Order: C-alpha cells, then sequence, then structure tokens
RNA sequence: AGUAUGAAAAUGAUUAUUUUAUAAGCAAUCAUGAAUAUAUUAUAUUAUAUUAAUGAUGUACCUUUUGUAUAAUGGGUCAGC
RNA sequence: AUAAUAAUAAUAUGGUAAUAGAACAUUUAAUGAUAAUAUAUAUUAGUUAUUAAUUAAUAUAUGUAUUAAUUAAAUAGAGAA
C-alpha cells in the first residue's frame, strides 16, 4: 500500500559537499510542501541549499509530467548519502607531521508523495488507532501479576 | 498408445467411484479408517457413509470455469452422482445440533433472553466453530488438480478419503479474490462434512441406540468452554430490575451504600447494594455512586438470568424475558 | 433492555473426547547414502508394522526423495515438526519417531519458576477484596 | 460423619491435589504441566487422582491428609509429553579462556483434568 | 445455623501483614482434617456461582434456598440511599386526570421556553420524567437544541473530545458486568 | 592493478514500531505490565517477533601474577592474512 | 560369551599447567545415483539435548554437486602478538 501511492523519485549529481554539511539542510525540509521548501532553499545561504532547489524543481515538474499537480506534493523523505570515491591527499605539517585530507562528494536524494492519498490514509489510519485505543478505567482490571503456585490466598 | 486414453480411463474411473463410492476401496483409504477411529466412530458406521460425509453437491459446473482470466478456476472436483452426497445429512446433523445444544443451554441456564440465548446456541455450533473442529480432526481438502493426481498416480482411494466440493484454484494468489457462493467456500465445506458426521453417527446407532449422537454431541461441542457472563450488556438495568421486582413478589428495590473509600480523590471507591428489603438483590462498585449503582443493578439482573438450578431438581420453566 | 455480545466456544481437548494430538508421520528417505541407512533397515524391519497396529489413529506415509532422511509429523493444532535422522541407526529412528507420536504440536516454550496451571476458567472465591477482608487492616 | 452437602450444592468446585508432593489447584477443564517424563502413564492415558488435599467451593472447604477416595471424582487425561525450549548458556570463570557450555532442555508432561465432582 | 463447621481463613505461618504475598506460608499451613466454614473475601457483582445467589432469586423447590449461604451481613437499616429518586423515598402517586393531561401538551406546544419541565413539574405536581411520557415539544425545539449541542460539540480541542468518548467507553463497561 | 556478480561487516542519512524530558554506574540475565506487527485451523480468554514502564541480580576480555574492575600490559571498528 | 536401544540398584561427573578418549565446520584426492517438481548461497520463522544439520517462505545464480557415506591429506577453525 506504501509502494502503489503516487510518489516521485528525485535525484541529485554528484556535488561537492559532505554528509553532515548537507544534514543541517535537509532537516529542515522533512515533511515541507515542495512548493514551498523551494522558496526555503532560494533564500538559505548554505552552498548546498542552491542545488538542492534545483531538484526540487525537477522533482515537481516530474510529478507535474507523470500526473500530479504540483501543490499536491510534499517531501516525505529527503535524505543524503556518500557519492563514493573520495580522493585522499596528504596534510603536511611541521615537525614531521602528517595528515590525510579527504574531499567529499555527496548526492542528495528526495522521495515526494502526494498529501491527497498518503497523508489521508495516514490520518485515516491515526483515527482507527485512537477507536481502538483501550479506556481508562479507574479502577481498571489490572492483572494479577505473579505465579499462584498452588496456594489459594483469597 | 495415446497418453490422453490413458487420462480418459483415468477420469472415468474417479468419476465411477465417487458416483457410487464402493465399500471395498473406501476402505482401502487410510485417511478414513484413521478418521474413523480417531473419533472412535461406531463400528457400524461403514466408510462408505464416511466419504459420503466428505463429498458434496458438485453437481455441475458452474459458468466461471469459462475462464480463469476473471480469477476462478475449478480443476479439483469431478462431478458426482446426486444420491450420494451430503446435502441430505447436513440438514440432519444441523437439525440435532440445533435441537440439542438449546435444549441443553436451556437446562442449564433456564432463565436467559432469547437473544442472548441465540448467541449462545451460535457460538457452540457457529460455521466457524464447526470449521475449526473439521480441521481439528483432520479432514483433508482436496485441493490437487485431477490430472495432478494422474501424472502421480495417486489410487482413487485417497481422493475417496478427502473433501471434495468446488473448489476456486486462484482464490487468493496475487491478492485477487472473486467473491462468490457459500458452495464454494472451505468454511462451509468443512463445517457441513461435521454436520454430516453427526447426522451418520446417528442413522447407524439411532436404532439400538437411541441417545448415542447425543452423548457423541456432548463430547464434542457441548464439552467446549463458555462464559454466559460475557455475552450480556444492558441499558437501563435499575429499571428492568424494578420490573422484575414488581412482576415477582418481591419488594420495590433502593440501592444503599455500604462501605466507601477516597471520596475525594482520583479513583475513589464505593459499594452499593440494591436491597430489596432486607435482603441484598446485587453487589456492585465502582470510582463513582452512579458506577457502582449501575453495577449493583446489572449484578442482581444477571443473577437472575443466569440462575444455574440443580440437575436433580424438578424442571423450571422461566416466566418469560422481562419487557420493560 | 437486554443485547447480545456474539462470541465463540473454546476447545477443550480431553473434557469430554480425547482427540490424539499427531495424525499423520511421514517417513522420508534416500535410495541412496549412508545417512539412510538406519532408515532403511527400519522400513524393512517388522517395526513399522507394530507401529501401525499400535498406533492406528496415526498416518504413516513412506516416500523417497534424493536427500537425507527425514520424520515430519503434522499435528491438530496445525504445525509439523520435521526431525533429521542422519547417520542414525534402527533403534535412534525408532526413539526419535516415538518423541514425534507423544508430544503435542506447541512451539516450545519457556516456562518461568511454579508456572504449571493454566485455566481459562473463572475463580471459586473471588479475587481479593480489601473492602471485603477477613479482618480490616489496623 | 464428613458432611458434604455444601460442596454437592455447587455450580463450581476447585481441588488441591499433589503428583510427588506437588500441589496443584485445579477445576474443570485446567491444564495442568507436570515438569517431569510420565513413564508409566501412556499419552492417552487417563489418570485418577488419590491424593487430593483440600477441596472446596467458594464458601466451604474439605481438608484431608489426603481427603478419602470414595468422596470425590478427580481424573486426568494426558495430552502430550513435550520439552521446554532449548536453553545454552556459558560456565566459564574471569581469566579463563575456555568456556564450557550448560545444555537444558527440560522435561514436560501435559495434563487436562477431565472429570472433577463429589460423589 | 443450618451447618456448624469450624469457621477459618486463609492463613499463612508467617505475619499476613508483612507476608501477605508469600506462598510459601500457605504451602506449609495444614489443617486438621474435616468441614471447614471458609468465607470468601471477595465481592460478587459478576459472580453466577450457586453461593451468591440471593435466596428469593432460586426456585422454590431448590434444596440450597434452606441453606444460608447469601449471609445478609449488611443491614438496610443503617445504609444510607444512593441517587435514589424523590418519587422512590415517597410513593407514586397517580393524580392526573385526561383533563389535566391535555393541559399539559398543549402548554408544552404552546411555548416550551416558558413552560419547561421543571415548571410543569412544579405546578402539577408530578416528576419531569412524566412531562417526557406525556408532552412532546416542538420539532422545532428540538432541531434547535439538537444544532445548538453540535454547536458546543464543536468548539472542542482534541483533549475534550478523546475524553468524552472515554467516558462512553466506561459507560459500556459499567454495564457488560 | 584481469572480467562479471555482489541484501558481508564496519560507517552515514531518512523513515517505520516501541521506550524516553524527577533519574545515576560493563548497558546484559531473570521477573512483568503496555504498545505494535505477522499468523490460509486467533475456535480464543490465541502463539510468536520487536520495544530502556517497573522490580531483583550483575566489579569487560586476554596476558603476567600469591593476587586485578583494578588507576598493571594489549585492543577505534569491520574484512582478509 | 556379541552390537544397538530401553529398564532397576549403586558410585562418580568444579578445575589452571598437564594427561588421556571422542566428535563437528572448510579445502584437496580415490569411489560415488539423483536433478529447474533440483542444487548452491542469504534473510526470517520452526524441528532435532543444537560449534551442526534440517522444514517452510522469500531473493539471486546454475540444465547444475568432487553432492550421501568410507578412507588419505591439510596453507583445516582468530577479540587477542
Ligand atoms: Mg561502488
Ligand atoms: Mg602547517
Ligand atoms: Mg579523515
Ligand atoms: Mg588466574
Ligand atoms: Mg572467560
Ligand atoms: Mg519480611
Ligand atoms: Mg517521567
Ligand atoms: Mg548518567
Ligand atoms: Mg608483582
Ligand atoms: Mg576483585
Ligand atoms: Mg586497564
Ligand atoms: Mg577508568
Ligand atoms: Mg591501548
Ligand atoms: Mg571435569
Ligand atoms: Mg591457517
Ligand atoms: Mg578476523
Ligand atoms: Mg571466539
Amino acid at each position: 500500500i506504501e509502494v502503489l501511492e503516487p510518489s516521485v523519485y528525485a535525484q541529485s549529481y554528484r556535488i561537492k559537499s559532505s554528509m553532515k554539511k548537507a544534514t543541517l539542510l535537509l532537516r529542515l525540509l522533512g515533511g515541507l510542501d515542495v512548493m514551498k521548501a523551494i522558496s526555503q532553499c532560494h533564500f538559505s545561504n548554505k552552498k548546498i541549499a542552491r542545488e538542492v532547489a534545483e531538484l526540487l524543481q525537477k522533482g515537481v515538474k516530474d510529478g507535474q509530467k507523470l500526473g500530479l499537480k504540483p501543490e499536491d506534493l510534499y517531501i516525505s523523505q529527503i535524505w543524503t548519502g556518500s557519492d563514493g570515491f573520495w580522493r585522499k591527499r596528504v596534510e603536511f605539517k611541521a615537525r614531521t607531521r602528517i595528515g590525510i585530507i579527504s574531499h567529499p562528494y555527496i548526492h542528495v536524494r528526495c522521495i515526494l508523495r502526494t498529501k491527497s492519498v498518503t497523508k489521508r490514509r495516514l490520518a485515516y489510519e491515526a483515527h482507527l488507532k485512537e477507536q481502538k485505543r483501550a479506556p481508562w478505567v479507574q479502577l481498571g482490571d489490572k492483572p494479577i501479576r505473579g505465579v499462584t503456585g498452588g496456594v489459594y490466598k483469597w | 498408445e495415446s497418453e490422453l486414453a490413458k487420462y480418459k480411463e483415468y477420469y472415468q474411473g474417479l468419476k465411477s467411484t465417487v458416483n457410487e463410492i464402493p465399500e471395498s476401496v473406501a476402505s482401502k483409504s487410510p485417511s478414513l479408517r484413521t478418521l474413523h477411529k480417531r473419533l472412535q466412530l461406531p463400528n457400524e458406521l461403514t466408510y462408505s457413509t464416511l466419504s459420503r460425509c466428505l463429498t458434496c453437491p458438485s453437481a455441475k459446473l458452474p459458468d466461471k470455469i469459462n475462464n480463469p482470466t476473471k480469477g476462478a478456476a475449478f480443476v479439483n472436483t469431478v462431478p458426482t452422482n446426486k444420491y450420494l452426497d451430503n446435502h441430505g445429512l447436513n440438514i440432519m446433523g444441523k437439525n440435532l445440533l440445533s435441537y440439542h445444544v438449546t435444549k441443553s443451554i436451556i437446562q442449564k441456564y433456564p432463565r436467559l433472553p432469547t437473544v442472548v440465548l441465540n448467541a449462545a446456541v451460535n457460538a457452540y455450533i457457529s460455521e466457524a466453530v464447526l470449521a475449526h473442529i473439521a480441521k481439528y480432526w483432520g479432514i483433508e481438502v482436496e485441493t490437487t488438480s485431477v490430472l495432478s493426481r494422474y501424472l502421480k498416480m495417486e489410487p482413487f482411494e485417497f481422493t475417496l478419503g478427502r473433501l471434495k466440493f468446488f473448489n476456486n484454484s486462484l482464490n487468493s494468489k496475487d491478492g485477487i479474490e472473486l467473491i462468490t457462493g457459500k458452495n464454494f467456500s472451505e468454511t462451509s465445506a468443512l463445517a457441513m462434512s461435521v454436520r454430516s458426521i453427526i447426522a451418520a453417527i446417528w442413522a447407524v446407532t439411532e436404532q439400538k441406540d437411541s441417545q448415542a449422537v447425543y452423548r457423541f454431541i456432548d463430547d464434542h461441542i457441548m464439552s467446549r468452554k463458555l462464559d454466559i457472563t460475557k455475552m450480556f450488556q444492558f441499558e437501563q438495568p435499575t429499571r428492568e430490575l424494578a420490573m422484575l421486582c414488581r412482576r415477582e413478589g418481591l419488594e420495590k428495590p433502593v440501592s444503599k451504600l455500604v462501605a466507601e473509600s477516597g471520596r475525594l480523590s482520583k479513583s475513589p471507591v464505593f459499594i452499593v447494594h440494591v436491597f430489596s428489603g432486607e435482603e441484598t438483590l446485587g453487589e456492585g462498585y465502582g470510582s463513582s455512586l452512579k458506577e457502582a449503582k449501575a453495577r449493583a443493578a446489572t449484578d442482581a439482573l444477571m443473577k437472575w438470568y443466569c440462575y444455574e438450578p440443580l440437575a436433580q431438581q424438578e424442571p423450571v420453566i422461566d416466566p418469560g424475558t422481562v419487557v420493560v | 433492555v437486554v443485547k447480545a455480545i456474539a462470541r465463540n466456544s473454546i476447545g477443550r481437548n480431553g473434557v469430554g473426547a480425547f482427540v490424539f494430538p499427531c495424525r499423520k508421520i511421514t517417513l522420508q528417505f534416500c535410495n541412496w547414502g549412508g545417512s539412510s541407512e538406519g532408515m532403511r533397515k527400519f522400513l524393512t524391519s517388522k517395526r513399522l508394522d507394530k507401529w501401525g497396529q499400535e498406533f492406528p489413529w496415526i498416518q504413516f506415509e513412506v516416500m523417497r526423495k534424493s536427500g537425507h532422511p527425514l520424520l515430519r509429523a503434522e499435528y491438530t493444532n496445525g504445525r509439523e515438526k520435521v526431525i533429521c535422522v542422519r547417520n542414525l541407526n534402527i533403534d535412534n529412528v525408532e526413539n526419535k519417531l516415538k518423541l514425534l507420536k507423544d508430544s503435542d504440536g506447541d512451539i516450545l516454550r519457556r516456562r518461568t519458576k511454579n508456572d504449571n496451571v493454566e485455566s481459562l476458567n473463572s475463580s471459586v472465591r473471588g479475587i481479593w477484596s480489601p473492602l471485603h477482608a477477613a479482618k480490616r487492616h489496623r | 460423619k464428613t458432611d458434604t452437602t455444601p460442596l454437592k450444592l455447587s455450580n463450581e468446585l476447585y481441588a488441591i491435589f499433589k503428583i510427588h508432593n506437588r500441589p496443584y489447584l485445579v477445576t474443570e477443564g485446567d491444564r495442568v504441566i507436570l515438569p517431569f517424563k510420565l513413564k508409566q502413564a501412556e499419552v492417552g492415558d487417563i489418570l485418577n487422582m488419590t491424593d487430593v488435599t483440600t477441596l472446596g467451593s467458594r464458601n466451604y472447604k474439605l481438608v484431608g491428609h489426603p481427603i478419602n477416595t470414595s468422596l470425590y471424582t478427580l481424573k486426568a487425561t494426558v495430552v502430550g509429553k513435550t520439552k521446554r525450549a532449548f536453553q545454552t548458556r556459558e560456565v566459564t570463570k574471569r581469566r579463563n579462556r575456555r568456556v564450557r557450555h550448560a545444555k537444558s532442555k527440560g522435561d514436560l508432561t501435559i495434563l487436562r483434568i477431565s472429570e472433577l465432582s463429589m460423589n | 445455623k443450618q451447618f456448624g463447621f469450624p469457621k477459618t481463613q486463609v492463613t499463612t505461618i508467617y505475619n499476613k501483614t508483612k507476608s501477605a504475598s508469600n506462598y510459601k506460608g500457605y504451602l506449609k499451613h495444614r489443617d486438621a482434617p474435616g468441614m471447614y466454614y471458609q468465607p470468601s473475601e471477595s465481592i460478587a457483582t459478576g459472580s453466577v456461582n450457586s453461593e451468591t445467589i440471593p435466596r428469593s432469586f432460586m426456585a422454590a423447590s431448590d434444596p440450597r434456598r434452606g441453606l444460608d449461604m447469601p449471609v445478609q451481613s449488611t443491614k438496610a437499616k443503617q445504609c444510607p440511599n444512593v441517587l435514589v429518586g424523590k418519587s422512590t423515598v415517597n410513593g407514586k402517586t397517580y393524580h392526573l386526570g385526561p383533563q389535566e393531561i391535555d393541559e399539559i401538551r398543549k402548554l408544552r406546544l404552546d411555548n416550551p421556553q416558558k413552560y419547561t419541565r421543571k415548571f410543569l413539574a412544579a405546578k402539577y405536581g408530578i416528576s419531569p420524567l412524566f412531562v417526557s411520557m406525556v408532552s412532546k415539544p416542538s420539532e422545532q425545539h428540538v432541531q434547535i437544541m439538537e444544532s445548538r449541542l453540535q454547536e458546543i460539540q464543536s468548539r472542542w480541542k482534541e483533549k475534550r473530545r478523546i475524553a468524552r468518548e472515554d467516558r462512553k467507553r466506561r459507560k459500556l463497561l459499567w454495564y457488560q458486568a
């Protein structure tokens, strides 16, 4: 039921940053509507923001091409990973000390779902759980924990 | 030789055996013999009748066989003779089961309400409980295709010892469940096998041991656990209790307080008794005075409705459900 | 008024008629492989006939497969117990047959201390109530 | 001399019976798990309790050491003989590489109470 | 006293005050053989047991009727009334004929706001429940009250709502017994 | 430093279930509520699986030593050798 | 006069350095049917007194085991340098 719901898979390119630096921005764009997460990336001061904004626009266009409506889309899962093949270089310090400098390259991948299907389903499920939950009985039938022991104490 | 001809002979032979159900081949089925005396069926119950219990009225193939593209295929069943079938047995089984359970519940709980009794009778002989009983006993549903049995060269005795009815192969495949009638449901087929067994155990032993099938029913059906207390749900117990007290000679009921603790607290305790005079009819607790009064009224009603007389008492006939 | 809460009865095997837990035993083997020499000699011996006569509410199979020997036991509840009988002699295969036969099909479990009685019935004497106590506390 | 009518006239009854001096408190159709393998009793055989210590109802009791076997009828049926779950524990010392395993798989005997009534 | 059995109680060789839950004490207690009257230290709200059914509730030809099991420990003379109505403490009264009843109905349909249950109850010396029995308000009065109720229920936040449904399930549990 | 495949682990982000903002120590074992998920014999008053309610017990591993939690030596982790 | 299994009575079954007996995993060599309704590997849930092998489901490769079993050999088992 999760996979069959409408979704758009947006992948970035090999961008020069670190997976820590990107996470600072991506944690903001958690469940935000794409049509507004784009504006936030536009006005962010982080270099990573510009490329994330372009990715969201492509996803919105991608969803618009599959049949979905741009105002119906919202980021459901945004994350990042190591692109691989990081170049390692040796840092030369003063008194014969050596360091290794790595140059991380990462990619940011998004998943956008439709708020007219996924969110409604989740809201429906939450309602069922609320109904299914048991009441609170002040003198509740709390189980008598402990093995009886072959003796009738009452 | 053309192998199609060999299948012709196998198919005709299987159809003939089902149409006749001879005892010579029915007695060669290990499933039948084991199923026979696992339940201690009388020695006078021929293994052919056991097969007849398992057989079902699969007379003519339906119009859904035409295409399985619509989610329905019936290849595991062979047409059966109309005379040899469980169609008449399950009616007897249903009649016996309904009568005994209703009679036995009433005898144990005379004052039961009609609606509660119908629920209790349903619980004992529901379609689900009977289906579960059949599976417990080991009755198997023939799921392999008739062709498949030919290649494997299965003797007819095995197929003759299984539950045979129109089976919707491709039922739950890929999640597409085509909805059919009760005639194409494994649950219904199994239940009527149990009813059919109840009928046969009667017909054979009705002449010499009248109270035999009923003993069998009390061994397997009414030996099951059921708490009548959990089948009740009152709405206005106070008014209904007052009507009961007026109807009988009992005095007008008044609910009074016995003990309390933590009145000004989150979870107090109140004990109230419904006094029909000096005597108390019901005991009730709760975290509120209103809750205790309701609990006490329900207890008194439950005690009246669930009274169980001793087996040595003269039979007691309830004056009927209270009408408000 | 009175409404009914529908329920279903609970199977209590033994109180009325006792239905034996095991329903079917399968004796699989292989015609090639030293792992099944014990099962072969068991099937050729006169012991399997004795087991059929003594326990005729159990259905016995013998099957040939290109693999290890086995012993499948289907029980009433629905589960199945399978035993590998590689490199075992006649008496050990018989003993494993004895274990499968005389066992309910229940999944093996861990039991606490003194947890020995499981009843689905209510209490003859009701749960202890501080208000309705033998002697009041203090 | 031993009055029993109050226990005759009861909708439910309970018994405290001992097998090898281990007390078990049971009712009609209760299940007992004896923590040993009964070699003398075969699966499906019916036992007859004859060491019942206490028999009682909601407000009454009958205690004996043991109660006379003619005053009641308690029978239990063997339903199955199974084993506990497999547990293995390592037994080792503080600075010892060698570790020994103490495998445990207990034997149980399932019993179901068939009849329990006064006589 | 139908039976003269010695009276006992759940006893432990230890101190019950500090060792109530110690099962060994009850294991190691031995009582002399015979019969014992050991009362149950519990309530009987949902107990069908034959030893808690009231005497008046069993058949006339019941042997257990003579036996005094359901002891009348509590006396009515000292237990105060709980949520009892005025018509219960003071006997029911039947003093209205058709003429007054028609007046009650006509008065209510005329102007329910001024002529309410309490007003009619005080005027004719009858209970508000009775006015429900005989009188029926105008459909407009019910419709505005129902709409008024819905408005009250609308302003609730999530917590109140959940609490109210919680109350509803508790009621079912009370009556289920 | 051949070519294909690659749900091997360490490691990173996100999501899902459960627990967590009045409680203190080798992070586990046992006792025991509650929530959640699966189950084509849950007939259920059902069985498993995950989860830091709460209670009891619990001084990492190896080497060397009469003797180590020792604040005595060796170990960031995983894979191959 | 033996071997396997099961009964009854009795005795014993902590263990460093060390001694003695018996087994399991991986690879190679000799003999060695079967086969996509099978075989190998991995995950999950069961079975067998369980470092192992098995049942079922799922996923990927292969028209396919140096496969079961008896011997003969080891670059034959890693939290410890
Ligand atoms: Mg790569
Ligand atoms: Mg520098
Ligand atoms: Mg670095
Ligand atoms: Mg040492
Ligand atoms: Mg160690
Ligand atoms: Mg103490
Ligand atoms: Mg807190
Ligand atoms: Mg801390
Ligand atoms: Mg030193
Ligand atoms: Mg120390
Ligand atoms: Mg250190
Ligand atoms: Mg330190
Ligand atoms: Mg170090
Ligand atoms: Mg030793
Ligand atoms: Mg090596
Ligand atoms: Mg390693
Ligand atoms: Mg190790």
